[PDB]
């Protein structure tokens, strides 16, 4: 399953994260959630790039299957 | 009668709907003057379908449904009767036949925080595209995969709808755009929104 699949799989969880903290008017857990997007996907391009991707950097993830 | 329309509300509104849960407004039991889209909105897409703008301000109305929601600037073209697109086949959809005006305008001053905008959103995920006309505001999880999960989690179930994230750093592109819909039947037999 490598690196790929996994990173776009918790982008999109964490893009309906977003989507439900903002459809319960929450600002700041929209907010917090959208920098966590953006720290994902600046990771995902990094990868994309070559550079090696870390673990504990990014936040964990939930309890993914 | 000669009470004005309501356009001026609807055109005005502090906060559209979501395109996703599209609002639909009733226009009856007025007289509809259009000349104030054309004077103002400097700024301003007014491409209609089925009736000429002119004559649109000529003739006479009996159905007037005005549909509004946010649309970014990019997939603003979607919005038009035998196209597709994310926008076309989830959110809003235009049948193939249609007698209406669309109205599309950028929002960047007033639908783009500082910080950012997330009020809007717009669904990515369904089993089938939507029926011409018809509003879908289900929240339930896809089905992507082959897992039933009947809650919110990593694997191939997903969350059905996304949020933007307007700033006004963005360019013309990703900027929002308000986009208002006015649908026509010009059968004309009841004619309870006719024009001056
Ligand atoms: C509210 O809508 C109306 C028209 O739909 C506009 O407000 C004024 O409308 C009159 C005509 O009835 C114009 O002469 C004025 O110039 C309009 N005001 C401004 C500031 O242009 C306008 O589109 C909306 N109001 C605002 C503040 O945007």
């Amino acid at each position: 399953t490598n690196m790929l699949e996994a990173l776009q799989q918790r982008l999109q969880f964490y893009h309906g994260q977003v989507a439900r903290a903002a459809l319960e008017n929450n600002s700041g857990k929209a907010r917090r959630f959208g920098r966590i997007v953006k720290q994902y996907e600046d990771a995902i391009k990094l990868y994309k790039a070559g550079k090696p991707v870390p673990y504990d950097e990014l936040p964990v993830p939930p309890g993914f299957g | 009668i000669t009470n004005l329309c309501p356009f001026d509300e609807v055109f005005n509104a502090t906060r559209f709907a979501s395109v996703y849960a599209w609002n639909r407004k009733r226009i009856s039991n007025c007289v509809a003057d259009y000349s104030v889209l054309y004077n103002l909105a400097p700024f301003f897409t007014f491409k209609c379908y089925g009736v000429s703008p002119t004559k649109l301000n000529d003739l006479c109305f009996t159905n007037v449904y005005a549909d509004s929601f946010v649309i970014r600037g990019d997939e603003v073209r979607q919005i038009a009767p035998g196209q597709t697109g994310n926008i076309a086949d989830y959110n809003y959809k235009l049948p193939d036949d249609f007698t209406g005006c669309v109205i599309a305008w950028n929002s960047n001053k007033l639908d783009s925080k500082v910080s950012g905008n997330y009020n809007y959103l717009y669904r990515l995920f369904r089993k089938s595209n939507l029926k011409p006309f018809e509003r879908d505001i289900s929240t339930e999880i896809y089905q992507a995969g082959n897992k039933p999960c009947n809650g919110v989690a990593g694997f191939n179930c997903y969350f059905p709808l996304r949020s933007y994230s307007f700033r006004p750093t963005y360019g013309v592109g990703h900027q929002p755009y308000r986009v208002v819909v006015l649908s026509f039947e010009l059968l004309h037999a009841p004619a309870t929104v006719c024009g001056p």
